[PDB]
């Protein structure tokens, strides 16, 4: 639907908070994560994509990448939530975005189906034997597009 | 990084590296000698010196090929190489035919090659090969060559992990910073000289060894 | 939760606490309020919340903002967001607070107009253009460090 | 304050469920775990522990690293597995270690959560008295004995 | 057509195959080759896919 | 001195004569040690720099092999396993020791965990089984002073 149990009329991201009601840890009503209100840059996208590498703004304020390259820094791999715009079916005017830790649902594109981390070539990927490792909470379902999370 | 003419969005990819540290290390090797033995025997002092020098260069080779970086280690050839691809191997009747086959693979990639760094057993056995009833299949048909084939050198080194061959080009892959060059030092008051009328010969060098990247160096292991 | 509605003080006052966009979830940090690493004391505490301008001294603490530095990321431009899994604390009797950064209130004195952006001058003025989180646009100033709503 | 402590902090404990996603990934293989580390080793010698700041140093060696009273902005996004550990601290010495990454729940068992200085990595001690710097990305001041996400 | 355009994988497995009468299959010699078939050069393209050879 | 009374190999010698061994006041060998100086030591000490393989002098005394890099002991395999061997002031060198030929320990430096022979001038080298003496397969620890023998 438009709001709850999905989100619709969006081109960056799709359906989320299909558990119904909030459950995120350290969440109030969240705060803008931005790439469709224009982030600071997005890293990768080897085809049509709008999943990149994303970055903390030094707190719980989250946005798309603001730091170059792909090196160690703290934090957990969130389930990615994308709320509907208050425009017709365009992007921007999106709703304060609560970051669920283990909600429903995003696509999976690493090694495993409950595991996957985020990398600088876009999408989610499995790890490297040099840096990082794979362990996420990618959920059910699969769909590779500029629309994604179904 | 495909254009918006396949309706794809360009990649803004940023290349990645992982960092290695190497602290200074000492490689050294000793010869122990009795003055009496050196006098009566006659060439022995000259020989002992050639022997201590050759021994240190050998312990040097040992380290550079085989060992995984610990803490008391530098950068070692066997770590840096790319892993074996079984696909490159196929059905053969000779050890020499596999060896020709590994070398060519590196060129396809546009790697650098200059030399073959092979297991002592593998190089030799590769020279020695047969067609099932003799004739080497990696050396000429009336002549033997163990120096250079394909116009590149062959190095046979003991300790590098059984039955493996590595193309690479040494000049790119590693570089040796030398804090202080090779020197002999001798002490008649040291741990061993005190107990029994002996002289101690120490021959040392202080090195570091840097291994740039994982690429331009490929290893292949023999057919199943 | 407690959120001050003030504009006198420069470590007290807020009218924008959470601020618009679509996608860019992932990565988590928190950090302490007020000045830490005080005594050889081991225990932390909780208190009363203050939302004002804050600055990192580098690391995980934010404290009294006398200047801004950095043209990159969260800068020295940190604000306290209340959550319901915290007791919430500002200057005096700090706790682990989730922060945010960018598109919040800033401070003018009659020097510059528009855009709450990370810059190396305390009284916050434009010099990096476009969104980055920030959707604010001020065209009005007040003397003496008073807190203006974007 | 800040020296390592034993007490089922040093050497892994007893078996909790501390992994969301599937357990075990052989990613990062070829990095060895040290014998012993900074501070006092008490009840076993382990170079690596689950939950904390970890660092490659010396090339193809990994170890424990202290994150003090502040910093963990540049934490880590790979953790050293927290299977077999009562308090989510301790993991066996020796060999090429099995890593995980973040995206998963851990358990700390004890008094205080997400307040004060560390007394040992993966631990957070408090009384609700005295202002002591917090670091890490940990959750939830409200509920002690809480399942906190790296 | 004066050169062979192969996949990197196919070419290497193709090269490695030695007869049981002990002759290399590309060219009938017991020496190293740089990769030559038909006395023609090899150009290695990885868009060509496995089990494929395209002369041109 | 009369010290070193009762069955001591752990405070007798400068280095262990045995730590898991035993011998009584039973002489299965009444031969002296001409290894380890006294006259600048306690008479509970012998001052033994090797208790391993021995070779006989003129007269009926055993001591350590003082052999070079082109000399070596032939036969005369004994290992020292005395505790107090028929004394009343604690064994000292020049007083009775009881030896065996299967006893313990066998000193080795090397890098350890391997066979060792004695050539002790400060020179240790390993075993073989056709080049140097056949120890029978054993693991003998690194650096003399503490040797656990299998």
């Amino acid at each position: 639907p438009y709001v709850r149990l999905g989100y619709e009329g969006i081109l960056n991201g799709a359906h989320d908070i299909d558990v119904a009601g909030l459950n995120g840890v350290e969440q109030l009503a969240g705060k803008f994560a931005t790439i469709g209100a224009n982030g600071v840059k997005l890293a990768g996208d080897n085809g049509t994509n709008a999943v990149g590498l994303f970055r903390e703004d030094l707190g719980d304020m989250v946005n798309a990448s603001e730091k170059a390259s792909f090196y160690f820094r703290g934090g957990e791999y969130y389930v990615n939530i994308s709320r509907t715009s208050l425009t017709a079916a365009g992007i921007a005017a999106g709703d304060e975005i609560t970051c669920d830790a283990d909600g429903k649902m995003i696509k999976f594109t690493g090694t495993g189906k409950a595991l996957g981390v985020v990398t600088h070539v876009g999408e989610y990927r499995a790890g490297n034997m040099y840096e990082k490792a794979t362990q996420g909470v990618t959920d059910t379902d699969t769909f590779i597009g500029f629309i994604m999370y179904v | 990084a495909l254009p918006v003419y396949d309706k794809d969005v360009d990649a803004k990819a940023f290349v990645i590296s992982k960092r290695g540290q190497v602290p200074d290390q000492v490689i050294e090797g000793d010869r122990i000698q009795v003055p009496t033995f050196e006098i009566v025997s006659y060439p022995q002092v000259r020989f002992s010196q050639v022997k201590e020098r050759r021994f240190n260069v050998i312990d040097r080779a040992q380290q550079r090929a085989k060992a995984d970086i610990m803490a008391v280690e530098d950068a070692e050839i066997f770590s840096l190489l790319e892993g074996a691809a079984t696909a490159v191997n196929a059905v053969t009747i000779s050890s020499g035919g596999l060896q020709r086959a590994a070398l060519t693979k590196a060129f396809q990639e546009v790697e650098k090659h200059d030399l073959v760094v092979t297991k002592i057993v593998m190089n030799a056995s590769a020279f020695a090969d047969i067609r099932a009833w003799g004739q080497n299949e990696f050396d000429p048909v009336t002549q033997h060559e163990v120096l250079q084939t394909g116009l590149f050198g062959h190095i046979w080194t003991a300790d590098i992990l059984i039955s493996k061959k590595v193309p690479q080009n040494t000049v790119y892959v590693l570089a040796d910073p030398e804090f202080v060059g090779v020197m002999p030092i001798r002490q008649d008051i040291q741990v061993i000289p005190a107990d029994k009328p002996e002289e101690l010969r120490l021959g040392w060098v202080i090195y570091e060894e840097l291994g740039l990247a994982v690429v331009n160096s490929l290893a292949i292991a023999k057919i199943s």
